[PDB]
RNA sequence: GAUUGUUCACCCACUAAUAGGGAACGUGAGCUGGGUUUAGACCGUCGUGAGACAGGUUAGUUUUACCCUACUGAUGAUGUG
RNA sequence: CCUCACGAUCCUUCUGACCUUUUGGGUUUUAAGCAGGAGGUGUCAGAAAAGUUACCACAGGGAUAACUGGCUUGUGGCGGC
RNA sequence: CAUGAAUGGAUGAACGAGAUUCCCACUGUCCCUACCUACUAUCCAGCGAAACCACAGCCAAGGGAACGGGCUUGGCGGAAU
RNA sequence: GGUGGAGCCGCCGCAGGUGCAGAUCUUGGUGGUAGUAGCAAAUAUUCAAACGAGAACUUUGAAGGCCGAAGUGGAGAAGGG
RNA sequence: CCCGGCUCGCUGGCGUGAGCCGGGCGUGGAAUGGAGUGCCUAGUGGGCCACUUUUGGUAAGCAGAACUGGCGCUGCGGGAUG
RNA sequence: GCGAAAGACUAAUCGAACCAUCUAGUAGCUGGUUCCCUCCGAAGUUUCCCUCAGGAUAGCUGGCGCUCUCGCACACGCAGU
RNA sequence: UACCCACCCGACCCGUCUUGAAACACGGACCAAGGAGUCUAACACGUGCGCGAGUCGGGGGCUCGCACGAAAGCCGCCGUGGCGCAAUGAAGGUGAAGGCCGGCGCGCUCGCCGGCCGAGGUGGGAUCCCGAGGCCUCUCCAGUCCGCCGAGGGCGCACCACCGGCCCGUCUCGCCCGCCGCGCCGGGGAGGUGGAGCACGAGCGCACGUGUUAGGACCCGAAAGAUGGUGAACUAUGCCUGGG
RNA sequence: UAAGGCUAAAUACCGGCACGAGACCGAUAGUCAACAAGUACCGUAAGGGAAAGUUGAAAAGAACUUUGAAGAGAGAGUUCA
C-alpha cells in the first residue's frame, strides 16, 4: 500500500531522500546496462566475471526435445514404486526383485547417487551410469535397457 | 560532557515475535514465564528461538534427525526442534522417536507414528520436562538456503568461488573476459 | 547505473508497449460467452456426443513425449478399409477422418 | 576549474572508526601455498596412518596399563 | 589656447602660481558618443576556404522617476490656558 | 646483476591434437569450436573523425576570465639610516 | 612591418543628403548669460492608469561573502504632507 | 457560544490522485503605489434664446474665426456591412 | 609447554622433518571494556581553517602537501562586532 | 522561393517561415519537492573511466539480525594505551 | 494559556546553491484553491503466511440471469508446464561413496570375489547427559527422600576454521584391460589442477518493505531533428491590363 | 506436391447503434464541453479555442404609501427564513 511507504515520511523533508548536494537528476550513469567497457567496468568485471565476449560453438536451431533426459539417483528409486512393493520383498523368500520402470515415472536415465537398500531389483531405464550399474549389481540385481 | 560513542549502544535482537499468529504468541507467553523462572538455560534457548524468522529456523529433515539421535548415549531422549520436521524420501529404517516441533509435515507425521513413535507440541513438552530434562535441541542447516551461495567475497576476485546472479545459465552466459584464460584473463 | 551485484536484466520495454497493452477484463465474461455456445451447440444437435466426433489413438512425435498417447486429428484412411467404413460415410457418423496419416506400423 | 589533487586528511579517523582489526587467526591455517613435494608426500603420510593402527592401539594400552600401574604403585 | 577620441603628451601665452592626488580607477534614469566593442563596408597581412587580425578606415537607436531616502525650498506639528 | 622498456574484448592470421561440431545417415572438401602465439589501440583499462561564426542559438557557470572592490606589493612613486 | 598592375595600376572634367583640412561671410557655439511668447508642468471640477514591492527605509567606524538599511559601538530620532 | 439548513463521525481492518510558504509555479481575487502619472500635435471661442429635473459640451439666432478649391468641399473603387 | 608412540612416494651413512594418535601438567606485564560474524543499503566523491612541519612564490585572505584538531553538521560563556 | 546582393524579403517572424503531429523529444545542467515526535548519523578521500559540474568502485552510515559471553560470588577476548 | 498595553534582557529575512548568506548573491507584494517519488514489468535481499522434496498457477474446464459475481466454490485438470529436486564440459558426453573386514589375484598403496558399516576425521563448539566431592537438616549414629553449589568426565546440534573423500573438464604419469565383433574399439588406475559441484535437502506460492533498473518515470525546463500540410492581403521579383 | 480457386467456428474492436456497472471524479476535479461547446472569440489560412452549475418547497418574485429627474432608498408586505 501507499500507506506504509517511505514517501509518506518524506513530507516536509526538502530533498526527499535524494540529497541536496547532488540532486536526483534524470539519468546520471547511463541508460540500462550501458558502459560495461567504459566507466562501469569495475562493476561488470568484479561482479559479473565473464560477461563480455564470445565462447564456444554455434548450434543453430537447437531443440530441447532432442536432448531431453531427466535423471534419477538411486537415493530415491524405491520412491517411484509404492513402498508396499518394497515391504512385499526383503521377504517372500523367492528373490522377487520387483521391476521398476523408470520410464513410466518420467526419467530417461538412472544415476548412481547415494546408498541403495540391500534388496534385489530390476531397473528398466534408457541410459545408466557406470556407478549406478555397480551399485545395483553389487546389491544383487539386473540393469535392463529399454528403447 | 561524556565521551562515549552511542553508535552501537542499542542492541538489535528480537524480543518479541514479529508475527501475529496467536498460537506462537501463546506458547511464547508460556516460555516468557519458564525462561524467567527455572534455572534451565534450555527454555532460554527455546524462547530465544520462538522469536526468530522462518528464514532463521530452517526445517529439519527426518534423516538428519536420525543420525543426530543415533549417536551413542542420546538414546531415550526427546528431539526438540523449534521448526518443522520434513520428510526424507531417501531414508527408510525409521527408528522409534519422540519428537517436538512447531509443525510436522503430514507425510513425516505418518512415518513417525507408524514406527511406534510419539510427537508432542511445545506445550506438552512444557509438562513432560519443564526444565528441558532429557532433551536434544537441534536445527536444520541455516547455511542451507540457496541464497547463501551468492554471498561471500565476490565472483571475479582471485580464487573466491561464489555463484553469480545470471538470468539463465548456459554456454554464452558469463564464460568470457574473466573466466577463460584465453579470453582476457581469468580468476 | 548498476549497483553492487544484481543481474544484467535486459527487459523489453524499449519499443512502445503502453499503446499495445491487452488487458484481460474480458476473461470472466469470455468464460461465459463460450459456455453458452458450448451449451447451445449441445442442445442444437440433441442426441449426439456433445464433445464432438470420435478421434483416434495416436502417439506424440518427439523422443521426450515418446510414451504418451493423444487424441489424434482423425482416423486414417488405411485404418478405415480394415474396419469396413466408407471414407465419405464416416464423416456422417461422428468419425473424424484424416486423409493425411501415413501408417508405419 | 582547478581542484585539490590529493589528501590523507581525516582518513585516519575513518578507517579507525571501526577500529583497525588485526586479522583473526585460527589454529589450523590453510596449507595452500606450501611446496607440492611437501604435500605430495605428507598426504601419503596422512593417507596411511591407519595401516599400523593395531600397533598404535595395543602400544597405547601398554603405556595406559603401565601408567595405571605407575599411578597405582604411587598409591 | 594650437594638435590629439585620449588619459598621457608637446608647445604658445598669461600669471603669484600654472603643485600632486582621492571620492566604485567620483560623476550615462546628469550630458555627450570621438574612442573602444555587434550587425554594412574598405584596404594590408594571414588563411586552399568560411574567415582571422591591441593592423588601419568610414557609417552605426544611449530607455523609465509619480516610489523610499538624502538634499533644496515649502506648509505645518506636540508643547506654551 | 636489481628498479622501466609495454597492450583487452571483437576481428584476422599461424601453430597443436588421427580432437569436437558441420546437424535424417555415410565419405570428402569447407566452415565453426577447443588450447596457445602474433596483427593494436602512445588519449597507453583500449571512440573509427577538420574548421569557422563579428549573422548566431540554448542549458548553465561568479566552480572559469574582461570592470570595482579586498589581501599582497615585486614593479612604480615617496622617505629614512 | 605588409603598395603595384582587369585579385586591375596611374590619372579625373561633371556629379555626390560620401570622408577630411583651410579661408571669407556669418552667427547666443562660446566669454556669460539675459529677457519675451506659445503649450505644459502648477492649483481646481470632472475622470483616472502603470512599472515596481521579502520586510523596509537618517549616518560614521568596525567586523562580515573582504563597499550594510537591519548587526556591534558610537552619532542621534518629533505627527501628516 | 454564534450562523447554517442536511446530512455526519468513533473504533477494527482495507485502498489512495492524502497534508504546501517557495517552483520568474497554475487559475482566480485583492492591495501599496494613488486619487498619483495623466485627459498638452493642426491658432478660437463669445452672447442671447429654446429645450429641458439638470446645459461650458445639444439646438436655433447673432459675432468672431479656421479649412481656402493639391480642401475639413462635392461623388466613386476595394473594404465595411 | 613436557613425555610416550605410530605414519611417509619427501629427506638422508643413521637421522631429519612433517603429519598423525595417546597420555602428563593452568591465571604468565600494568590499566580498560561483553566480544564475534553475515546480509541489504542511502548520502558523499567542489571542501575550508588553525598549532607544528613544509613545497612553489617577494608576498598574499595566494597556489600545494604532512600531522592532528576543528568549521561544514553546532548552539552556549568569552574575544565590543565576527 | 525571390533578391541592382544588405543574408535582404516571404503577412509585427527569416543565417532559413507559419500550422498540427511524432512529443510528456533528450538533459552529467538551473528551480521546486507538502505532518509531528524519537533514536543513530556522514562525506568531500581510493583506484578506473572522452574522467575533471558526472559516474563506477573503495571507504565512512544506517537498518536487520544472528553466534556466543556472564553480575545469576564462580569471564574470555579485544583494544588510535 | 490566548486580546490590548507597558517594561528589562535577547533578537538581522525566509527558501536556496554554497568552504562561507542578514548579504551590494538569486526566488518571494498579498490571499485563496490547485501543485511534484506514481503505476507496470524484471530482478535482489529482508520480513509474514500456506504447504513442504515438493509446491503452485495460468490458461482452460465444471457451477448463472451476478443483486451482492463480472465474486466464491470445485476439476485423474495439479502438471501439459514453470521453478526446485544435480553438476560439468566449446562439444561428442559423462555424471556425486566412501569406509571397513574377511576371502581370492604376489595386499603390488594395482585387479577381482564374500560379509559388515555407511555419508570421513580434527579443533572449537549453544549445549543435554553422567557426575567425585561438598552444603545443611535440634543430639550420637543409622539411613532412604529433596534440591543448591558442583571439581572432573561423556555425547555433541547450528556455525566457523582445517584435513580428508567423490562427480565433471584439462593435464601429467603409468598399469591392467573387456571382447558382438577387428581394436587408429571401448574400459578401468595414481598424482596434480579448472568448476557457479556432491558430502542425507529447502524449495515453491502468496503477501509487504527497501533498493536498482526499463518504462514520459519526482515535477517543470531547451537550442534542435522528422512527417505531413497552409500562406505572395505585407514584401521580393516577372508578366497582363489600367491610371499619374 | 508448388506455378489456379472457395470456406463457417473459437479471434480483434479508444468509430456507430442500444444497454449495464463502478473501493472512479465530484464544478480550477471529471472529456475541450454538467449550461445556447467544438459555442463565443482570434487568425488571411492551415488551425487555435474559452469562461460560465445551486433563490425558495411554492414565485408566494415585494401590491400599496412615500422621497427622489431617475438609479436608489424609508415604511409596508411575502416567507421557517
Ligand atoms: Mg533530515
Ligand atoms: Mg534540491
Ligand atoms: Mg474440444
Ligand atoms: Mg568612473
Ligand atoms: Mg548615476
Ligand atoms: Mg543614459
Ligand atoms: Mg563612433
Ligand atoms: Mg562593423
Ligand atoms: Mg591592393
Ligand atoms: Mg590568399
Ligand atoms: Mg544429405
Ligand atoms: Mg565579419
Ligand atoms: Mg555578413
Ligand atoms: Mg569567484
Ligand atoms: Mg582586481
Ligand atoms: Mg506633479
Ligand atoms: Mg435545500
Ligand atoms: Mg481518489
Ligand atoms: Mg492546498
Ligand atoms: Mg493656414
Ligand atoms: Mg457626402
Ligand atoms: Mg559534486
Ligand atoms: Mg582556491
Ligand atoms: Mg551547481
Ligand atoms: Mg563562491
Ligand atoms: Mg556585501
Ligand atoms: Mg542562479
Ligand atoms: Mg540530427
Ligand atoms: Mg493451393
Ligand atoms: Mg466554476
Ligand atoms: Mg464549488
Ligand atoms: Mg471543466
Ligand atoms: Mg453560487
Ligand atoms: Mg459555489
Ligand atoms: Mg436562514
Amino acid at each position: 500500500p501507499s500507506r506504509l511507504r517511505k514517501t509518506r515520511k518524506l513530507r516536509g523533508h526538502v530533498s526527499h531522500g535524494h540529497g541536496r548536494i547532488g540532486k536526483h537528476r534524470k539519468h546520471p550513469g547511463g541508460r540500462g546496462n550501458a558502459g560495461g567497457m567504459h566507466h562501469h567496468r569495475i562493476n561488470f568485471d568484479k561482479y559479473h566475471p565473464g560477461y563480455f565476449g564470445k565462447v564456444g560453438m554455434r548450434h543453430y536451431h537447437l531443440k530441447r526435445n532432442q536432448s531431453f533426459c531427466p535423471t534419477v539417483n538411486l537415493d530415491k528409486l524405491w520412491t517411484l514404486v509404492s513402498e508396499q512393493t518394497r515391504i512385499n520383498a526383503a521377504k517372500n523368500k523367492t528373490g522377487a526383485a520387483p521391476i521398476i520402470d523408470v520410464v513410466r515415472s518420467g526419467y530417461y536415465k538412472v544415476l548412481g547417487k547415494g546408498k541403495l537398500p540391500k534388496q534385489p531389483v530390476i531397473v528398466k531405464a534408457k541410459f545408466f551410469s557406470r556407478r549406478a550399474e555397480e551399485k545395483i549389481k553389487g546389491v544383487g540385481g539386473a540393469c535392463v535397457l529399454v528403447a | 560532557g561524556v565521551d562515549i560513542r552511542h553508535n552501537k549502544d542499542r542492541k538489535v535482537r528480537r524480543k518479541e515475535p514479529k508475527s501475529q499468529d496467536i498460537y506462537l504468541r501463546l506458547l511464547v507467553k508460556l516460555y516468557r514465564f519458564l525462561a524467567r523462572r527455572t534455572n534451565s538455560t534450555f527454555n532460554q534457548v527455546v524462547l530465544k528461538r520462538l522469536f526468530m524468522s522462518r528464514t532463521n529456523r530452517p526445517p529439519l529433515s527426518l534423516s538428519r534427525m536420525i543420525r543426530k539421535m543415533k549417536l551413542p548415549g542420546r538414546e531415550g531422549k526427546t528431539a526438540v526442534v523449534v521448526g518443522t520436521i520434513t520428510d526424507d524420501v531417501r531414508v527408510q529404517e525409521v527408528p522409534k522417536l519422540k519428537v517436538c516441533a512447531l509443525r510436522v509435515s503430514s507425510r513425516a507425521r505418518s512415518r513417525i507414528l507408524k514406527a511406534g513413535g510419539k510427537i508432542l507440541t511445545f506445550d506438552q513438552l512444557a509438562l513432560d520436562s519443564p526444565k528441558g530434562c532429557g532433551t536434544v535441541l537441534l536445527s536444520g542447516p541455516r547455511k542451507g538456503r540457496e541464497v547463501y551461495r551468492h554471498f561471500g567475497k565476490a565472483p571475479g576476485t582471485p580464487h573466491s568461488h561464489t555463484k553469480p546472479y545470471v538470468r539463465s545459465k548456459g554456454r554464452k552466459f558469463e564464460r568470457a573476459r574473466g573466466r577463460r584464460a584465453s579470453r582476457g584473463y581469468k580468476n | 547505473a548498476p549497483s553492487r551485484n544484481g543481474m544484467i536484466l535486459k527487459p523489453h520495454f524499449h519499443k512502445d508497449w503502453q499503446r499495445r497493452v491487452a488487458t484481460w477484463f474480458n476473461q470472466p465474461a469470455r468464460k461465459i460467452r463460450r459456455r453458452k455456445a458450448r451449451q447451445a451447440k449441445a442442445r442444437r444437435i440433441a442426441p449426439r456426443p456433445a464433445s464432438g466426433p470420435l478421434r483416434p489413438v495416436v502417439r506424440c512425435p518427439t523422443v521426450r513425449y515418446h510414451t504418451k498417447v493423444r487424441a489424434g486429428r482423425g482416423f486414417s484412411l488405411e485404418e478405415l478399409r480394415v474396419a469396413g467404413i466408407h471414407k465419405k460415410v464416416a464423416r456422417t457418423i461422428g468419425i473424424s477422418v484424416d486423409p493425411r496419416r501415413r501408417n508405419k506400423c | 576549474a582547478k581542484s585539490k589533487n590529493h589528501t590523507t586528511h581525516n582518513q585516519s579517523r575513518k578507517w579507525h572508526r571501526n577500529g583497525i582489526k588485526k586479522p583473526r587467526s585460527q589454529r589450523y591455517e590453510s596449507l595452500k601455498g606450501v611446496d607440492p613435494k611437501f604435500l605430495r608426500n605428507m598426504r601419503f603420510a596422512k593417507k596411511h596412518n591407519k595401516k599400523g593402527l593395531k600397533k598404535m592401539q595395543a602400544n597405547n594400552a601398554k603405556a595406559m596399563s603401565a601408567r595405571a600401574e605407575a599411578i597405582k604403585a604411587l598409591v
